[PDB]
């Protein structure tokens, strides 16, 4: 503490950096996240704070297209989520421009990872105060799914959470068994498992934000017809 | 505080301190209102008066013939903010010809305002915009804090006592959609004048309406203009 | 004051943020083993997964930054991913501008100098990762080395980073003062009792990825889950 | 009370500055005597540890031109550069004009770019002062005497070592403009170099002296070697003897 | 110790008789080695009872089957595979302990030993110490 | 800021305190003696997991010019690196002069950037150079923040004073044949603790034929015999 939580530059006595342990706060003070892998696709869900009705329908989601097969679900500061949702569109376009074809889940995770590293590394700028998860999916790669921490590297999850509780979303993640389970009960699912998490015990009216990516969309990550998911929704009321 | 000095270091406890005290700028400025209708999008300011001598300032700034702002705030570094989004919307006229639709200029103010943020030695533009535009899916009213975060919203204000405003428009939120241009707009000012206190009163030169719809392009009424406006007030302070 | 906060020169004669950073090495949780034998030198490192919902299949912390040099990392897996992929973008402009491959001295040298570099000027700070990297050289045999975050590139036959190196470097200091050569059998036995002396859990082989290389099969092996089981049943005999 | 280099004195005055320009006192010592036909420079040769070689052949004496020659009495890292500096303007000259530069154009560029570093920006100031000796063919033989402040001055007779104050008033007392020469200005130097070192009976090793002299439409500067010094020294040593026993 | 993952209490039901049967006089190795790879299976599962029931039947059918040398380098396989489970091994030793005292023979000194050896290796105040003893004074 | 600072009134605080850092604890003797001049150092590497053929103390900046160096050793590489190429610059600028001694000085020179650009953390290593192209040996120190010495016998360790007193003590002297380093060997002995062996001693010596780092093989030949 002191004089060493003031610069990212600025090492700890024992050897940490106390932003980016600061900047992880924020993520874990904003609202929570999940994220799963199904047996073919990839199904994101974030419930979202309308801390007013003044809002019109759901705004500043934290879902994003950062490509056209590719999907962020973002948590923590949402500005600088958007900044670097746009910093992941245009690594995309380039990467597409360059090389062709469609970029690689697990190169663009490790490419934003860089960037986002290349922030915290220096002392003018200051690290993101955001986490965020990739999915995509691919005939050829399967479906894959990596979560970005505001400071940490891309890491291959199965199923993961990130937010206000991420340990109280990751039991009944683990509870439920992936890997076999098709992206529909899946996003039954992570409908459900948010409405688990707490949403007006303490705050108020949430709205739930959920993603596709799968086979049964050949790739092309879109948010899930909410009309049509409303039920969905519906059941993990019950 | 020490972690409350620079915009760049984070605090302890969270979220940093100075963005915090950036959404403070918002606060202390002449209270402005914005809703959406079906077909119309309307913006009521408060022409803060210096005194009675000079004028009553400028408020909702100009930007296209389909999108218009409301300032609220630190006028110096919203100017700026008014040019920036006057050249991309033009940009976008020259470079294919049609409207730049809102929710992409927001998109791109908020961009350009997260850059200072993060950045040492910028302060971050401590002013609230409430952009008021008619993109091919009907009026669009946006907020635009400082801390460079937006949000689209059918009815919201900002600016001093403006939670008053809030809670109107929102208790009369419901009925917004279907109603006439001169009842939307005599909404806006039931809204605005529940905001300053009881002693003051809405006067044809310290407001100002900013109305963009589908077949009437944005114009910055005032008192002459306002006035047919301001009849039928139903003057509750 | 600043002496302890910066990078600079301490009143006693010392430099203290790197003396931190060695020490943020040993934060994160991980140790790895390197071990140079007769003809091969084999690298092995726990790896910590914390719940299965994780992908065992990339939660590594050894890659190849080129077809015969391949590194191990301890300490911050951000610094650590960006030191290989410096290390990567350096061996491949190292065979562009040379034709032959980049020796795996003269990589941990170039990778060496930009931490030297790092911990020069006060702008930038030293990265909190230490990489040990092997590799097959022509009239060489194998040869091992270590890039800390100081600068300091060296380290040789057996060497160890990570929370418990200290114990890791005496054990292995007992092994190689035990004058015997270490076949491709008996390299890889030692680093893997090494690292479960340091570590008492009987290493299910599930837990540790080790890497390889030899002098008749260049190229840095990443033995699956049935080498390494295999090795650990032989060993465990 | 000091900060960043580029700042004031609540009394307006510049004290880094100030205590730089102290500083120069402390540590190392050279002179300038200005003398018809000829004028030279005497320096204080610090560090006289056995284990020296003396193969620079110049310590505190510096040959920037071919009509002039200086010597520093700061810390040797600004010295260098500066010398350094100085010569390439002096060359700079002398590529421009095809004609050695004027002594005085020369010190008010050095002087110039050393205001410029203690002026403006977050840089030092060059904690330097030096001494120049030349000829030219306005002024002839001049001497002139650079402070870390900027403010050259063109002096006859001065010092600018540990004991400068001393060494000036020994010089006041013992100056005669016009009767000097280059032998008595010899004389003179060696004269103050031995009140200002304590230690008496100075050897030809801890005394660099270099003498200007005008020949027939050349300036030649001789460093005076070993034996010349001490040579120096002993018609010095006879006359202080004389002096002390005719009493 | 270690949390069960996979229960095969089913699969040892099932098959363990019938594998007995199989190889009544012991003859074949086959029927040794799939039960070795289903116990390393529960192993890998962290199940203590299974292994415990896999150890007693092998070691039930060299009783039963008379192989003394067979027996000697099986239970020292089993006791230095990885040394699998404290509580199955700790089992395998009592009822090779209540075996060896039954039968007098001229080779039972070095089934005594044998367990010894594989008793030695340490784990002695821990998962059992007393047949140790036992096998010392029946070697008395 | 970004240059050699921190100077104080009548200080060099910054410069003092690097300084210090390079009073280290490698003696790294050198001696200029009549045929030529030898730089000797000592390598005692943590245990022995470490290598001493990997590893160089003593580096050939060109042709015949040796250099050796003190503590912060990853400073010492890449002010090393910087001057093999200013020599390598000025050999091609002058071309073919074989620049050792006309260039030993004036590479000594060109360690200007080397600390008068310190590059806001000055270089913590001070190094000794030796060349032998002009017919007599040369032998400079460069150091963390000053400029060349032009030494005929140091040491720059944790016991250098001790270091150059045995080196004075023992006269140094000027009719000193090339073989010196056996004196050198002698005061780095003086500076070490223990059984020093030719891995543990590298050495390396400039004569009038060029500069050569002496294999293991002729290090314990001399440190036979001592």
């Amino acid at each position: 503490g002191t004089g060493y939580d003031l610069s990212a530059s600025t090492f700890s006595p024992d050897g940490r950096v106390f932003q980016v342990e600061y900047a992880m706060k924020a993520v874990e003070n904003s609202s929570t996240a999940i994220g799963i892998r199904c047996k073919d696709g990839v199904v994101f869900g974030v419930e979202k704070l309308v801390l007013s009705k003044l809002y019109e329908e759901g705004s500043n989601k934290r879902l994003f297209n950062v490509d056209r097969h590719v999907g962020m679900a973002v948590a923590g500061l949402l500005a600088d989520a958007r900044s670097l949702a746009d910093i992941a569109r245009e690594e995309a376009s380039n990467f597409r421009s360059n090389f062709g074809y469609n970029i690689p889940l697990k190169h663009l995770a490790d490419r934003v990872a860089m960037y986002v590293h290349a922030y915290t590394l220096y002392s003018a700028v200051r690290p993101f105060g955001c986490s965020f998860m990739l999915g995509s999916y691919s005939v050829n790669d399967g479906a894959q799914l990596y979560m970005i921490d505001p400071s940490g590297v891309s890491y291959g999850y199965w199923g993961c959470a990130i937010g206000k509780a991420r340990q109280a979303a990751k039991t009944e993640i683990e509870k439920l068994q992936m890997k076999e389970m098709t992206c529909r009960d899946i996003v039954k699912e992570v409908a459900k498992i948010i409405y688990i998490v707490h949403d007006e015990v303490k705050d108020k009216a949430f709205e739930l934000e959920l993603s596709w990516v799968g086979e049964l969309t050949n790739g092309r990550h879109e948010i899930v017809p909410k009309d049509i998911r409303e039920e969905a929704e519906k059941y993990a009321k019950e | 505080n020490q972690y409350d000095n620079d915009v760049t270091v984070w605090s302890p406890q969270g979220r940093i301190h100075q963005i915090e005290y950036a959404m403070e700028a918002v606060k202390q400025g002449s209270a402005t209102v914005g809703l959406k209708s079906k077909t119309h999008a309307v913006l009521v300011a408060l022409k803060r008066a210096q005194s009675e001598l000079a004028a009553h300032q400028k408020k909702i700034l100009h930007v296209d013939n389909h999108i218009g702002i409301s300032i609220a705030g630190l006028t110096a570094d919203a100017r700026l903010l008014c040019n920036f989004m006057r050249q991309e919307c033009l940009d976008s006229r020259f470079v294919f010809d049609r409207p730049l639709p809102v929710s992409r200029l927001v998109s791109l103010i908020g961009s350009k305002t997260q850059i200072p943020t993060q950045r040492y030695g910028r302060r971050p533009y401590g002013v609230g915009l409430l952009i008021a535009g008619y993109d091919d899916m009907g009026p669009h009213i946006f907020q635009t804090c400082p801390s460079a975060n937006y949000f689209d919203c059918r009815a919201m204000s900002i600016g001093a006592r403006s939670q008053s405003a809030r809670t109107y428009l929102e208790r009369h939120m419901s009925e917004f959609m279907e109603c006439n241009l001169n009842e939307l707009v005599k909404h806006g000012l039931r809204a605005l004048r529940e905001t300053l206190p009881a002693e003051q009163d809405l006067t044809t030169k310290n407001v100002s309406i900013g109305i963009v719809g589908k077949d009437l392009e944005f114009t910055i009424y005032d008192d002459d203009d306002v006035s047919p406006f301001l009849e039928g007030l139903e003057e509750r302070p | 004051g600043f002496d302890r906060h910066i990078t600079i020169f301490s009143p006693e004669g010392r430099l203290y943020q790197v003396e931190y950073a060695f020490k943020a090495i040993n934060q994160g949780g991980l140790t790895s083993v390197a071990v140079r034998g007769k003809d091969c030198a084999v690298i092995v490192t726990q790896k910590k997964v914390p719940d299965k919902l994780l992908d065992s299949s990339t939660v590594t912390h050894l890659f190849k930054i080129t077809e015969n040099i391949g590194c191990v990392m301890t300490g911050m897996t951000a610094d650590s991913r960006s030191q290989v992929q410096r290390a990567r973008y350096e061996a491949a402009n190292w065979k562009y501008k040379y034709g032959y491959e980049i020796p795996v001295d003269m990589l941990c040298k170039r990778i060496a100098d930009i931490s030297q570099v790092y911990t020069q000027n006060a702008e930038m700070r030293p990265l909190g990762c230490c990489m040990i990297l092997i590799g097959i050289d022509e009239e060489q045999g194998p040869q091992v080395y270590k890039c800390d975050p100081a600068g300091y590139y060296c380290g040789f036959k057996a060497t160890a980073a990570g929370v418990k190196q200290t114990e890791s470097t005496s054990f292995l200091e007992k092994k190689v003062k035990k004058k015997f050569d270490w076949t491709f059998e008996q390299t890889v036995e030692t680093a893997i009792t090494c690292l479960s002396t340091v570590l008492s859990i009987d290493f299910k082989p599930s837990e540790i990825e080790v890497g390889v290389v030899t002098v008749e099969n260049p190229k840095f092996r990443i033995l699956t889950e049935a080498e390494i089981d295999a090795h650990l049943v032989a060993l465990a005999e | 009370y000091d900060s960043r280099t580029t700042i004031f004195s609540p009394e307006g005055r510049l004290y880094q500055v100030e205590y730089a320009m102290e500083a120069i006192g402390h540590a190392g010592t050279c002179l300038g005597i200005l003398a018809n036909d000829g004028v030279l420079l005497a320096a204080e040769r610090r560090n006289i540890h056995k284990l020296l070689d003396e193969v620079f052949f110049s310590e505190k004496i510096y040959k920037l031109n071919e009509d002039m020659a200086c010597s520093v009495a700061g810390i040797t890292s600004d010295a260098n550069v500066l010398t350094n500096e100085l010569r390439l303007i002096a060359q700079r000259y002398l590529l421009q004009y095809q004609e050695p530069i004027p002594c005085e154009q020369l010190v008010t560029a050095l002087c110039d770019i050393k205001q410029a570093y203690t002026q403006f920006g977050g840089k030092r100031p060059f904690g330097v002062s030096l001494l120049y000796i030349g000829w030219d063919k306005h002024y002839g033989f001049q001497l002139y005497q650079s402070d870390p402040s900027g403010n050259y001055g063109g002096w006859k007779a001065t010092c600018i070592g540990n004991n400068s104050a001393a060494a000036v008033s020994m010089l006041k007392q013992d100056y005669k403009e016009g009767e000097m020469t280059l032998k008595s200005a010899l004389a003179l130097a060696i004269k103050v170099l031995n009140k200002t070192m304590d230690v008496s009976k100075l050897s030809a090793e801890k005394v660099e002296i270099a003498t200007l002299t005008r020949e027939n439409g050349k300036t030649v500067i001789r460093v005076l070697k070993q034996k010349e010094v001490e040579q120096l020294i002993k018609k010095h040593e006879e006359e202080e003897a004389k002096a002390e026993r005719e009493k | 110790i270690v949390k069960m993952e996979v229960d095969y209490s089913a699969t040892v039901d099932q098959r363990l008789p019938e594998c007995a049967k199989l190889a009544k006089e012991g003859r074949l190795q086959e029927v040794i080695e799939t039960l070795l790879s289903l116990e390393k299976q529960t192993r890998t599962a962290s199940d203590m009872v299974s292994t415990s029931r896999i150890l007693v039947a092998v070691v039930k059918m060299c009783y039963e089957a008379k192989e003394w040398d067979l027996l000697n380098e099986n239970i020292m396989l089993l006791s230095k595979r990885r040394s699998q489970l404290k509580q199955a091994v700790a089992k395998m030793v009592q009822q090779c302990c209540t075996y060896v005292e039954e039968i007098t023979d001229l080779p039972i000194k070095l089934r005594l030993i044998d367990t010894l050896r594989m008793v030695t290796e340490g784990k002695i105040y821990v998962e059992i110490e007393r047949a140790r003893l036992t096998k010392t004074l029946a070697t008395i | 800021f970004s240059l050699t600072t921190f100077s104080p009134s009548g200080k060099l605080v910054q410069i003092e305190y690097a300084l210090a850092a390079v009073a280290g604890g490698a003696p790294s003797v050198g001696i200029k003696a009549a045929n030529g001049v030898v730089l000797a150092t000592e390598k005692k590497q943590k245990s022995i997991l470490y290598d001493e053929r990997s590893v160089h103390k003593v580096e050939p900046i060109t042709k015949h010019i040796g250099l050796v160096y003190s503590g912060m050793g990853p400073d010492y590489r890449v002010l090393v690196h910087r001057a093999r190429k200013l020599a390598q610059q000025y050999y091609l600028v002058y071309q073919e002069p074989i620049p050792t001694a006309q260039l030993v000085q004036r590479v000594a020179s060109v360690m200007q950037e080397y600390t008068q650009s310190g590059g806001v953390r000055p270089f913590g290593v001070s190094l000794l150079i030796c060349g032998w192209n002009e017919g007599r040996p040369y032998l400079f120190q460069s150091d963390p923040s000053g400029a060349y010495f032009a030494w005929k016998a140091t040491a720059m360790g944790k016991n250098y004073v001790n270091g150059k007193t045995f080196l004075e003590k023992r006269y140094n002297e000027d009719l000193e044949l090339e073989d010196a380093i056996h004196t050198a060997i002698l005061t780095l002995k003086e500076s070490f603790e223990g059984q020093m062996t030719e891995d543990n001693i590298e050495v390396g010596i400039c004569n009038e034929a060029g500069f050569r780092r002496l294999t293991p093989t002729e290090v314990k030949d001399y440190l036979a015999a001592i």
